[PDB]
């Protein structure tokens, strides 16, 4: 559908194009006088954002996947919405707003669960 | 029975501020036109700028808090100053002048004939230079004694005569990781939700025209005249009026000049006005009367939607202040015009062209963007200048102080250049892509 | 054999040194006045290239490997050369030229195949 | 315990907080006139260090783990200390000094072992 | 039976050199105070700078090889020079001067009344300027002929009068990937192990005070006076003495000045001393006598721990050299004082304040950091200046050449500004984090 | 039955353009020699620059499209201009001069004895300066009136006398991700395939010698004289001739000068020629005759391989133009020589040294790289200058316009400095490493 073509799609359907957005994060690959310093800063910043997100996927055990399941249970306090509405009626934009106060909670739980798994694997 | 599933590459975003790339669209050759808008902004545009419609996406916009306005403002000022950096300084002109009135067929003491001792390429030699100045650039000290107006305040430099400042469309493009959202709602008034939104990597081209009071050569509104403001009821805010039609303005500087030049140092070429061929005429601009009359009648019809259809709307001229604020200032052929727009605003609305002519003044010493600091000297242009511009909009302000008589007064106020960029940039918003997120699924990781 | 020592080797033998080149892509780790801005730009660019290639390996499911097999079949239209010539007689330099008009095709197929696999794994 | 809170802890206990330090390597994500060029250089350098270490984990087959075992045997010439002292009495600071002349040896062995494993997996 | 296990995120580090961030802690507004220490260093501090104690960690420090000293030195000089870059040049002052002595109730030929032909905003006009100068800034050429002292060596520029150089605390912060280790040992002498170490991302704030011989407004030692040096027995090295108490010094420039200004070019404002209201008094600094006497007695008690308790310690004044070295130089209210510290060091120790007054000289032409090059002109300050500073330490040197008579001589020597930063930075070390490492485990990778 | 297998770390590459690092090889100390080629290019070289032979690798080279030439050109010009940036400006010298002829034992009106009113460190004082100039730097205005030649065109600055421009070998090194391929084919003519190729991270050191017509102090060809050109039959292209032997040239400036200096501003030191001790002699260069004769005979033998062995080859002098083009220009001891090479090209070939002396002219005002803009003033050097250079090659051009008489004419033309770098850089090419690629294998991914 093209970049962000799925933005208005529901979450289930939207997942069909995850590679579309992933490939547009490092598109900067195609793209003294302060004009030069500003452009260079933009390039460095894009790299830093890419790596920060990639590191988290690494930490959580999902470094090689667009979609991955974990061992952390879902809290009804985050969302008690019907699973079918979440995937078939709701969009990702709406969803992000709906659970926006929990991102840091979920991420902390993911970090702990993965570390425990690795401890046990050894 | 549900677990967290992590998804990467999720098509969502957040409001953000960043730095945009400047693209030229190859309308000028850097090496043939020597156009400041072509150099620096040397990034090519996308020959196939595919736009992506976002189906079922509602987003909010706010043109008054749009960071792209500040970005354009900062970059234009910087470009301008960098462009003048290598040019010849004219500080040797801060000498006394002996001046008289022009000995020609002149009807309006607009021109001063001055002489002075100018430097030469050798430190031991001086030369007599004779030139004409517009009175606005020259002030008295006490065959009378004059000095250039900038000499008690700041350095003056000459614009390089080889450099063009003629605006070309400029496209702004998002850096990777960012995207630009464009609102297509025909009635968008600058704020609130828009349900017709598409994503582009680049804005359309906007010409960086400097025009103070009247918005020239911009885009047109579709269907209706659109009146936008930060706050309708705040008389301290400007009203930006975008027309859905255009008004042609014919501006001329009729005096045929002979331009002369001398060296005032080691390769330091200085240009001056020389003299005038033929008689002397006043600079002026022509607007068809019927067109102007309809233009404001349409504006009034729309203003009444905010103030009441039982109201009275009158237009008046500038309230006062410096020429850079009270007159219509624009660049026509490299020349700087200050036109008396009072001829356009002498009318009240209540429940064979016969063109209106606005007299104009000319200045050579220009203080850009209301800064106190270095002035630019605009060299004279050989011959006669004529251009035709499109009024695409107006900046209006209200006096306020109303007693609810309904007789509201509007004036061609404002003058802050950021508003003349806001008037085009209002269609675009920039956001950051946030590809990482989570959702519940009926899936658990294989247990290890 | 040292960096690019295998450049004239046949493809099979050349694969024995893949770590040699991989380690020389981030060698920049050892390596205002515009001299400084030029050097900084070179460093940023090297990073961007590294990441663009690493991202593709990620997308295709080969993020952790120097060599990985996929589920995309080989087209005879790309090359109908005997498999034994490809690995024993041909070099990588020759090979890249031989199939140079297909790199973008193969990459698109790899992206689709991996995305389908992940969809099914969930 | 917070960043480097475990620095004085013994190696076993210290491993409990490996995510604490990992997350502080890209913290630069939160953090013309030469002041600007100096800051930009610092940011680029932090990225380069991150990637150099991440690449090695990649090369050794441990890209997705904080802790990973390999197939390379431990040499008594590196350390002949009791395994229990290594994990229960010794700290990581002491340990790094204790085996500091072997880091490049161990890394070379890891590179070879992983490459051999991949050769055999194909 | 053991195999290599690779661990990532291991809490270890190595000595390293890097670039630190400068944070202001919001003590001044960049736009209201126009403080050079607030601009540029615009990074905010952490409102909750949580410190992490490192339990059971022993680390070694060396203040004499501490790269943070060089970093502070380089950054201060650069900031200073950048701050003066846009200011008015005073090269038109290198003209001859006609000077006489001040016609006032003066007891000490300290002030010269000079006149000269100064430039104006127009090249055709000169103006007579009358001003007073301190004799240290003016030298003879052959109603007598004088020139400014800098004119045969370098360009002189005016400090912008609107810019403050008053130091504010500055915090240094590590870039990501680095950490700062702080030593809390109360007896730390600058070198060797410290067993009380914590990690911070930022240092505490240090005020970048320039003070040559006496260390002003720094931190205090706890419990005891601490004497630190690179080498106790090397008479070529400085001894930094940190007091555990403070001495207040009251410095005044009593002459009430009328400050005048003229344009000497196009917006080029120049400030000068005008004249003096009232009588003439010598600049000076007051220290309570008992306080000073105890201060040195404590220093002696501690010096004896290195030289012997059966020794004799005498203090003497500066051995010789330029005022920038031999006097106590500091910035008080924008003014530059050079005080005669010999009044503080005329004493020997062996086995109702009655304040000591140090006469001071004033200079307007300042050569910062012992560089040969451009001089800064300090504009005069309207009115009368008074300030009170805290002596927090001393720089002492020994003469050496000892015959072991035990009568060792100490002087207020040194003068190298790096030492006045070292005196605060000694508590901190910066290290690089090295998260990757290996250890044996009784674990083998699953065989594939 | 075959599937795609992806391989990473594949040893392949593509043609690319990038930025190279400049390394000094520690031949000079930045702080002792003050050599512009040592500063900036402060990166050390590899003490063990291991080269890797590429077995069975054939690659194509093209010296005429080699981006390294442009890189060297841009960097040299920039270095030069940065090096002169902080030096004293000599714009106060654009004054009239009173000049006569030198009163000495001179045989050839080469030297002008001029006097002028120069500035001093004070604005109120002028000083009389007497100096000698070479006639090429001084032109008439109308005991005769003269001015410096640059004063009607551009600013002139003094090279700092403390700065050396003596070339040292410079090594260029690839940035990570790139590699340099070196061609070892002894007969490589600048274009097409090379079967002896090795990879290096750095080029060997090349001395950035500026020498116009004759290539000095470069590398030698092995086995045979090699003649390279973009197009053999294009008379608009230069022919670069690399000798396999060397010719020593002894150049001298015999006049023993006394160098004097004055301050012309606040630390603004200016150097001038003073006077001449002893008699006056013409600058000149000596080449052994037999050596030169053999050198061209070898060149002819090789030129005939392209034009026919039945042809006639004649050499002639420069066709015309400015001295910077028509003479042999080089830097010898800081001095700038313009030698008359016609003495080297007065010969035709058909089917006890007796050295040839070339008279030379000296210039102090130098326009580098055929730019119109600022000129560099070369200060005089105290004493007498002598140096010996190695001719390692020639630049020849053909007149063309041939009627196939076979009597072809070659001249010491060209003069474009890029060619004098191309002549060494031809051995190297830079490529980008492309580590990622695919191939078929009889392997399928485990199905999941
Ligand atoms: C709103 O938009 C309109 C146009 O849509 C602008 O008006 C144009 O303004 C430009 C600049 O003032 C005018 O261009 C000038 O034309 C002069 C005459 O050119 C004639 O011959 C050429 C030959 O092909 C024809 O194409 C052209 O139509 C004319 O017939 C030129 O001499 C000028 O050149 C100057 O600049 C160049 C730049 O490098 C120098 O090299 C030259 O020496 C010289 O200095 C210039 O080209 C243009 O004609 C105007 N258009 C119209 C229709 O009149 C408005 O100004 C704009 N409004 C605002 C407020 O900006
Ligand atoms: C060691 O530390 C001490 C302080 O702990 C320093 O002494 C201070 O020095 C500063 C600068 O010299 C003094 O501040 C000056 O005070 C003048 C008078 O202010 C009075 O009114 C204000 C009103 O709120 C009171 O707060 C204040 O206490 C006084 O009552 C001001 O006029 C000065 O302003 C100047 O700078 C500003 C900067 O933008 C300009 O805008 C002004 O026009 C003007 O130029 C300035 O504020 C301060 O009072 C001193 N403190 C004390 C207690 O005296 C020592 O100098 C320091 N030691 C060293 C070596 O640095
Ligand atoms: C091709 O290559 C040759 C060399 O292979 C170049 O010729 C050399 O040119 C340099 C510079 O012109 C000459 O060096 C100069 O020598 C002067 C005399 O030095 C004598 O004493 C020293 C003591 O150890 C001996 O080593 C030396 O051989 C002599 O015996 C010096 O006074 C000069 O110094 C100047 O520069 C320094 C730089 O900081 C200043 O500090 C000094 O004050 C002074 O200004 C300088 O060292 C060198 O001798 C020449 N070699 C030969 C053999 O003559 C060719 O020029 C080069 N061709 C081209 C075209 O570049
Ligand atoms: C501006 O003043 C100059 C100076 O007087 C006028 O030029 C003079 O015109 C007379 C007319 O015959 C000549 O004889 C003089 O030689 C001219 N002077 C010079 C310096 O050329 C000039 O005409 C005046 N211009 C206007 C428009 O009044
Ligand atoms: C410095 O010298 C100036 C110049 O002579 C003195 O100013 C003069 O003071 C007399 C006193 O009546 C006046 O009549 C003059 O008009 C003043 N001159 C000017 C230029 O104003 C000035 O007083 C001297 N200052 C000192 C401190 O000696
Ligand atoms: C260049 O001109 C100067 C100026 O006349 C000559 O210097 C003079 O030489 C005579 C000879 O006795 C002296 O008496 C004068 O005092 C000298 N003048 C100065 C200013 O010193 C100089 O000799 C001439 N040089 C040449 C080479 O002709
Ligand atoms: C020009 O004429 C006007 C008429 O009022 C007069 O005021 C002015 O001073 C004259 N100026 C000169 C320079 O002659
Ligand atoms: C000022 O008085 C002192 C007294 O000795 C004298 O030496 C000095 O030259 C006088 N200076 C002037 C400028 O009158
Ligand atoms: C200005 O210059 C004149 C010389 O014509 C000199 O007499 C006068 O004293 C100077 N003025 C001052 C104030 O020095
Ligand atoms: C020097 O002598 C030559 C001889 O022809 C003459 O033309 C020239 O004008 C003289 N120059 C001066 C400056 O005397
Ligand atoms: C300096 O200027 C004077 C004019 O007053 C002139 O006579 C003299 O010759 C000039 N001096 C020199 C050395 O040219």
């Amino acid at each position: 559908l093209g970049f962000l073509g799925a933005a208005g799609s529901t979450m289930g359907a939207a997942s069909m194009t995850l590679t579309v957005q992933a490939r547009n994060l490092l598109s900067g690959i195609v793209q003294d006088t302060h004009w030069g310093i500003k452009q260079l800063q933009a390039r460095v910043l894009a790299v830093e954002h890419y790596l920060r997100d990639q590191q988290l996927l690494g930490i959580w055990g999902c470094s090689g996947k667009l979609i991955c399941c974990t061992n952390v249970p879902w809290n009804s306090s985050w969302s008690n919405r019907n699973l079918s509405e979440i995937w078939d009626n709701m969009t990702w934009l709406q969803w992000d707003k709906e659970i926006s106060n929990y991102t840091q909670i979920i991420y902390g739980l993911l970090e702990e669960s993965q570390n425990q798994q690795e401890k046990n694997e050894q | 029975n549900l677990w967290v599933t992590v998804y990467y590459g999720v098509p969502v975003w957040k409001d953000a501020e960043t730095t945009l790339f400047c693209a030229s669209d190859a309308k000028a050759y850097e090496t043939k036109k020597h156009n400041v808008w072509a150099t620096h902004c040397c990034v090519p545009t996308d020959p196939n700028p595919q736009e992506i419609h976002l189906e079922n996406v509602t987003e909010e916009f706010n043109m008054w808090k749009n960071n792209m306005v500040e970005q354009m403002h900062t970059d234009i000022i910087s470009l301008w100053d960098q462009s003048l950096k290598p040019c010849v300084k004219l500080t040797p002109l801060c000498v006394t002048l002996q001046c008289t009135n022009v000995t020609n067929n002149i009807t309006d003491g607009e021109l001063k004939n001055c002489s002075f001792n100018m430097t030469t390429e050798l430190r031991d030699k001086k030369q007599k230079v004779y030139s004409l100045f517009y009175r606005l650039d020259v002030v008295q000290i006490n065959n009378k004694e004059y000095r250039l107006i900038n000499c008690n305040t700041s350095a003056i430099t000459q614009a390089c005569p080889k450099v063009s400042f003629e605006p070309i469309p400029i496209h702004y493009c998002a850096p990777a990781g960012f995207a630009i959202l464009k609102c297509k709602d025909k009635k968008f008034n600058g704020t609130g939700p828009c349900t017709n939104v598409s994503t582009v990597q680049c804005t359309h081209g906007i010409k960086p025209v400097v025009s103070t009071q009247l918005l020239l050569n911009g885009s047109l509104a579709e269907e209706e005249v659109i009146i936008r403001s930060e706050n309708i009821t705040n008389n301290a805010k400007n009203i930006l009026v975008q027309l859905n039609e255009s008004v042609q303005i014919n501006c001329t500087r009729p005096n045929n000049n002979t331009v002369k030049s001398i060296r005032i140092g080691p390769g330091q070429w200085f240009y001056y006005t020389g003299d005038i061929i033929g008689d002397i005429r006043q600079a002026h601009c022509n607007v068809s009367k019927a067109t102007w009359n309809e233009t404001l009648g349409k504006v009034v019809k729309q203003l009444r939607k905010h103030f009441g259809n039982n109201t009275i709307i009158r237009f008046a001229n500038s309230s006062g202040g410096d020429l850079e604020v009270t007159t219509h200032s624009f660049n026509c052929g490299g020349e700087f015009f200050y036109c008396n727009t009072s001829g356009l605003f002498n009318s009240t609305w209540i429940s064979s062209n016969d063109s209106i002519t606005l007299p104009c003044r000319i200045k050579q010493i220009i203080n850009m963007w209301q800064r106190i600091g270095q002035a630019m000297y605009a060299p004279p242009i050989q011959g006669v200048i004529r251009c035709v511009s499109n009024i695409t909009g107006l900046i209006l302000t209200r006096d306020g102080g109303s007693t609810n008589s309904t007789t509201e007064t509007f004036r061609p106020g404002g003058g802050d250049m950021r508003d003349n960029w806001r008037s085009e940039l209002y269609k675009y918003k920039v956001v950051k892509i946030e590809p990482l997120g989570v959702a519940p699924t009926r899936c658990k990781r294989r247990v290890v």
